């Protein structure tokens, strides 16, 4: 029902993957339970869970942000943020780290017409053949709409939010593509989409997640702020 | 002897009504639960009966300044601006009990409970100051009646009368003022600013962690308070029970020097500033652009001057003395 | 002492008011549901009694900058430009309590609620800075009255008084800017403002500190709006106790040099111990 978003103001835009790597690195050894809980690890092992992650990372314009889902997510972010703040203060002795703590109510109500919803970061590259299928809407709609529907239903079930039984979505398109890597020296990269616009006949309150593999910082979007239509101020 | 003072305030008047009333956004009094809620400080109001061009009498709230506040304002203005310089010229020192009694009507919370000798009663009542207010350990009835600052309004016609109907205001005269409280944490962006702070950025981050961990109070507070809007005209009514010339002159001097004092509340925000527009003495206007002056008022000023240049602290120390 | 400061804005002053309001494309507040309303935050508007020559006292909402904002701006300017550099020059060091107390009055959300000894009161209300603002953990009354920023308008003629009537503007003094498009009404720039400051029986040092802040006041902006350049202002005239002491270089002359000397002496003689004592919790 409640989503907690915490932003650490480091002063520079850090990509979410390196952010998660470094926050893992800072908490090595001290308070192992916090590390296991924050990294989405099975108790007793360091492996991650295939299930939807309750721990969330995102790329803030001024830094990186922690997102908790549900009471468990809220509780973990609440007892976690002082520790990561202390670690960041320890590592960066000559910079002030600022913490912004804001909560979003999560609500999804139906609506007999559609609204323009978009995201900056979709994980859509599965096969190279499907990548060229985006020229025709009909061929590429099936897997994209299926991905959106499954992502929405699984995140709703994870957060326990009621959703209508009659959601239909049609895709519009994206702005461009981008490449992302595990490490700067890694030779493995994936393709995402920026401005992937799709129309849904329902309202989405608060911040929302779509796609899969979200903990590394993909598929987060504030649907509520997008409805304000502040995307007009994009020019040079 | 009735005194009516036409007061126009050039800054909002803020007399806080006791109690934690809560407001939402867009100024809804006592909002339905669930919406955002913030503590609102309501301005002091008195319910009065008035007919709003309907003919039926009904009780409606009216934002006023309580009469006790105006009485204390008159007392303080008189003391600071008239009596205290007179005592300082003669280098006469008031005892601590005398000072407390003159400034709050009593030197302690325990009244004496016994009456006064007649000579002492008349001596204290004939005094230019103590006669007006009275008080003391043994209770004394002052000569001064101070009424509340009633705003001239369609709700005040049944109270003040139709004499000042030309200055009435139809709509409401209260507004909500919103205030914040910002932490220093937001305005730190560089350690160069924090060169004045102990421990530097490390200590600052430690303090912010303490704030997020165990403080909850904290230095962040969004709140609001209701103020009476500026420019509304007020009527102040003062009555005296058979005064001497010196007491009337003292009251007139206090009215002359009253404009230098605020009415109530909002010292930080310059609230309570006013200008005395018209002073009426027994149905006759004695006010002048300079102030309270004229041939009809010369005798009062002469009498109060003759009382001031020859007064001492003996009366005050006798008045404050307790018989227990 | 009564201090009147004249302020005009090169850029629009945007003091957003609380509450969520909606406007339409043609620009009407709170359109009917049938129209496409757009989000709109409004400027800080205070209703004031005024007349337009008819003699009818009609309350009119007037866009003003709150006196709290002016107080905070003056305090920040005073510290950052005078008190803070002076503290650095002597290598003075303040505790976090001293810093938070200086910037916001209280160091904690729970006031002491206990009276202070008169020695502390007399020592602190004579301080060049803390005496003006005050209000530590033990509630102390500062000597500074900071009025709001009233534009010189027809609707404000009942407030300023029998002065500055000639340079008064009749028309509306707020306009809406569109940035779907983020709309937020603003006061048209170039309008004069009246800034009234009264100080209760001040010392020469406090007056000098106020004058120095006014000299360096123009550096900062007004009512936030750091983005898209909102808040620029220049002071055109400063009236001290009825007489103007403002020059294009700044407040100076044969009238206000004594205040500058007194504040120089106070700054050379002030230390961090007073701030530490003021921020110290009595409990």
């Amino acid at each position: 029902m409640f989503v907690t978003q915490v932003i650490f103001n480091m002063g520079e835009r850090a990509y979410p993957d390196r952010a998660r790597a470094m926050v893992a690195e800072l908490m090595d050894g001290v308070q192992p339970g916090l590390v296991a809980t924050l990294m989405n690890y099975i108790p007793g092992t360091s492996t991650s869970r295939t299930e939807f992650p309750t721990v969330q990372f995102g790329g803030a314009s001024d830094g990186f942000c922690l997102l908790g889902f549900g009471d468990g997510g809220g509780a973990i972010v609440r007892d976690a943020v002082p520790l990561i703040h202390a670690a960041l203060a320890r590592r960066m002795p000559d910079r002030i780290i600022q913490v912004e703590h804001k909560e979003h109510s999560l609500s999804a109500e139906a609506r007999p017409y559609v609204l323009s919803y978009t995201v900056p970061r979709m994980v859509v590259q599965k096969k190279q053949r499907h990548a060229e299928r985006l020229l025709h809407e009909a061929e590429g709609k099936a897997h994209l709409e299926g991905l959106f529907l499954r992502s929405l239903q699984r995140q709703a079930a994870a957060v326990g939010l009621p959703l209508p039984e009659n959601l239909e979505v049609e895709f519009k398109g994206a702005v461009g593509n981008f490449a992302a890597k595990h490490n700067p020296n890694s030779k493995v990269a994936y393709r995402g989409l920026r401005g992937a616009v799709f129309d849904v006949n329902a309202r989405l309150g608060g911040i929302w997640t779509a796609g899969f593999m979200l903990s590394k910082g993909y598929g987060q979007f504030n649907a509520t702020h997008q409805l304000s239509g502040a995307v007009n101020a994009l020019s040079e | 002897m009735q005194i009516e003072v036409l007061i126009r305030n050039i800054t909002p008047i803020f007399s806080a009504a006791p109690g934690s009333y809560y407001v939402s956004l867009d100024g809804t009094i006592n909002p339905p639960q669930g919406a955002s809620r913030f503590p609102l400080t309501r301005a002091r109001t008195m319910t009065v009966v008035a007919e709003t061009g309907d003919g039926v009498a009904k009780a409606v709230p009216l934002p006023i300044v309580p009469g006790n506040t105006m009485r204390n304002l008159l007392r303080r203005t008189m003391l600071k601006d008239v009596i205290e310089p007179a005592l300082r010229d003669k280098s006469a020192q008031l005892s601590i009990g005398a000072y407390a009694t003159a400034y709050a009507g009593n030197s302690s919370g325990n009244p004496d409970g016994v009456p006064s000798s007649f000579d002492e009663i008349v001596t204290m009542r004939a005094h230019p100051f103590l006669g007006l207010f009275g008080g003391g350990p043994r209770m004394l009835q002052g000569r001064l009646m101070v009424d509340s600052l009633y705003p001239i309004h369609q709700f005040s016609q049944r109270i003040i009368g139709s004499d000042y109907i030309n200055d009435s205001i139809k709509g409401g005269i209260t507004e909500i003022v919103w205030t914040r409280r910002n932490d220093p944490i937001l305005q730190l962006g560089s350690p160069d600013d924090a060169a004045v702070i102990e421990g530097g950025a490390q200590a600052a981050n430690d303090w912010i962690t303490s704030l997020l961990a165990t403080t909850k109070r904290g230095l962040k507070a969004f709140n609001a308070h209701e103020v009476v809007i500026a420019g509304v005209k007020w009527l102040w009514r003062i009555n005296v029970d058979r005064p001497s010339e010196s007491q009337i002159g003292l009251i007139l001097l206090a009215l002359n020097k009253l404009a230098n004092q605020r009415i109530a509340g909002g010292h930080a925000k310059d609230y309570g500033r006013f200008v005395i527009e018209d002073v009426i003495l027994d149905g006759e206007s004695v006010w002048t652009p300079s102030g309270v002056s004229g041939q009809a008022t010369e005798q009062f000023f002469d009498a109060i001057a003759e009382a001031l240049d020859g007064m001492t602290s003996s009366e005050f120390e006798q008045f404050a003395a307790s018989a227990k």
